[PDB]
């Protein structure tokens, strides 16, 4: 379904330009007035993008909205798209100009380094007659154990990842998740099965951003 | 004085010339044609370092031959095939499927339909049901028949399907006696056998034996233009043609009109090929298109969508009348 | 010039006007 105008304050999209406009492309979360975080396939090739907050719908214009150029990206050391099971799908983009946290976009909050994910967690993917608008869904989480299972996904799935459900649209939709009272969020889509999503036995798989916690601080702090 | 066809042929061996490497006891049979004409009406919106490889990718190389050849001498190849004679059958068709109103560059819409004839139909991709129907309902309709289900399963966000057809049925100026056709037991392999209506016809034929590509070359032709040519390997000296065939040689054998009265035996056929381009493709250099760099700027500008899957089909039958092959191919274009 | 087709081969339907390769496939185990 389609989620209420304002509902997350701290989502964003990333957009590509092509011809005299943008394309949207990845989600994002906000993680301070500088910096969003997405997936690290997203910045893959060369474009040129920019980031928008407080978004509903990627072809109007609400006015309760704004806009903002990326200077430069900074993706895991780690990463390479050959091999994106190895994880490290994830990236922060610094946004040239900061920004002002209306009522409308607040920041994010991400969870404990080391903090594990229990099985049947709620947890809810956001994102982008129908055609274009922030939608979202419920994708609960799937234990570990299971998704590495030879019945499910097999070594690809990792520990400094996340399986819910068990997709396309939104590519790098957040994923949010409710631990008992909080709610920041736990993974960024990393990737999907070769089917897409109507493969059981096999979910999307997040990144664990809480595996890579203490690295977006030493990140945002170099600066 | 058009052509681009070489270039065709060899990609007809690029790819042949790959099935043949994988398997050795399986039966090959695809349509050049057909296919390289799908992604070449795709690489209208194709662009950069994607329509580079979903390209050259097919021995169609740029610095040689200009786009607009590549283009020009299409929609003149297939507008000149689709308008065939009496005695033949040739007919193809192009068609891709998009939602309605949908962020079709202007531009790209006007090519593939003057350059290509193709067909615009804003298919509903929410339920599928109603998508992957619809759309192999398309290529029975020109298929007489022959495939009225190219096609199962597609993704629900799939953002875009492309496919085209391609039916024929021709006869032997000089067909085979539907009696003289004895039951003959095929020599399969070292120990098979298997047992099929082999045709048998004795007199003139343009059958040929060349040293290059060892085996015995038969021309035999159709009312209407059209030619099936038949290659018969050394006993053993098998891999020889398939890694012997190409353009140069053939043209040469599309020339040879000279005949010498043998014997002949031809089995009656009728098989069917499906696969996915998925990797074929790629393993000849298109998983460019099938990667994290799709660049369809010129198909739609909304947002990005991809290659997902290839989709290729192909029917054959031989018969002392003659031959009434057909064939398609399904493209799946889905987000980032 | 006594001459069979009862084994695996390679077959090539090619149209005369444009010498197109219409179809092309190989057949071994009928």
């Amino acid at each position: 379904t389609e989620a209420q105008r304002n509902s997350w304050p701290s989502q964003i999209s990333l957009q590509y330009r092509s011809g005299s406009s943008w394309a949207h492309t990845c989600g994002g979360t906000l993680i301070r007035q500088n910096w969003v975080m997405t997936a690290a396939h997203c910045v893959d090739r060369e474009l040129t993008f920019r980031v928008v907050v407080g978004e509903h719908n990627l072809n109007q214009n609400d006015g309760t909205e704004q806009y903002v150029g990326v200077q430069k990206i900074v993706v895991h050391p780690y990463w390479n798209t050959d091999d994106v099971a190895a994880g490290y799908d994830i990236a922060l983009l610094r946004l040239a100009q900061s920004v002002t946290l209306n009522s409308y976009v607040q920041l994010g909050v991400l969870p404990r380094a080391g903090t594990i994910l229990a099985n049947n967690s709620p947890c809810y993917i956001t994102g982008w007659q129908l055609a274009q608008t922030l939608q979202q869904a419920y994708l609960p989480t799937v234990d570990y154990a299971i998704c590495s299972s030879s019945s499910y996904w097999g070594s690809t799935v990792k520990n400094s990842m996340v399986c819910a459900g068990g997709c396309q649209g939104d590519s790098g939709g957040p994923l949010h998740c409710l631990v008992n009272g909080q709610y920041a969020v736990h993974g960024v889509t990393s990737f999907v099965s070769r089917l897409g999503c109507n493969v059981t036995r096999k979910p999307t798989v997040f990144t664990r951003v809480s595996a890579y916690i203490s690295w977006i601080n030493n990140v945002i702090a170099s600066n | 004085f058009n052509k681009i066809t070489p270039n065709l042929a060899e990609f007809a061996f690029s790819l042949y010339r790959q099935l043949a490497h994988q398997s050795n006891s399986t039966n090959i049979l695809f349509s050049p044609v057909s296919i390289a004409a799908a992604f070449a009406m795709l690489s209208l919106g194709a662009k950069g370092d994607t329509h580079d490889e979903i390209l050259e990718g097919l021995n169609f190389n740029l610095t040689e031959i200009p786009e607009a050849q590549i283009h020009e001498g299409f929609q003149e190849l297939l507008h000149t095939l689709n308008q065939p004679d009496s005695q033949l059958q040739l007919t193809t068709g192009n068609g891709l499927f998009l939602s309605e109103g949908l962020k079709l560059v202007d531009k790209f819409l006007e090519d593939v339909k003057k350059l290509y004839h193709s067909e615009a139909f804003t298919v509903n991709f929410g339920d599928t049901e109603e998508a992957k129907k619809q759309i192999n309902d398309y290529v029975e309709k020109g298929t007489q028949g022959k495939i009225v289900d190219l096609v199962k399963e597609l993704d629900r966000d799939t953002v875009f399907a492309l496919v085209n057809y391609i039916f024929f049925k021709g006869k032997w100026e000089r067909p085979f006696e539907v009696k003289d056709t004895e039951e003959e037991d095929f020599h399969v392999d070292q120990v098979t056998t298997v047992k099929v209506p082999m045709m048998k016809r004795l007199g003139m034929f343009n059958i040929q034996h060349s040293k290059k590509l060892s085996s015995w070359v038969l021309l035999m032709k159709y009312l209407g233009n059209a030619t099936a040519i038949f290659f018969l390997p050394d006993e053993g000296k098998l891999q020889h043609l398939e890694n012997e065939l190409t353009h140069d040689i053939i043209t040469k054998f599309l020339e040879n009109e000279d005949r010498r009265s043998a014997s002949l035996h031809l089995p009656k056929l009728s098989i069917t090929g499906t696969y996915d381009l998925k990797s074929v493709l790629g393993q000849l250099g298109i998983t460019k298109v099938f990667s994290n760099g799709a660049d369809l700027s010129g198909v739609t500008e909304e947002a990005p969508l991809k290659l997902s899957k290839a989709v290729h089909k192909a029917v054959l039958t031989i018969d002392e009348k003659g031959t009434e092959a057909a064939g398609a191919m399904f493209l799946e274009a889905i987000p980032m | 010039p006594e001459v069979k087709f009862n084994k695996p081969f390679v077959f090539l339907i090619i149209e005369q006007n444009t010498k197109a390769p219409l179809f092309m496939g190989r057949v071994v185990n009928p």
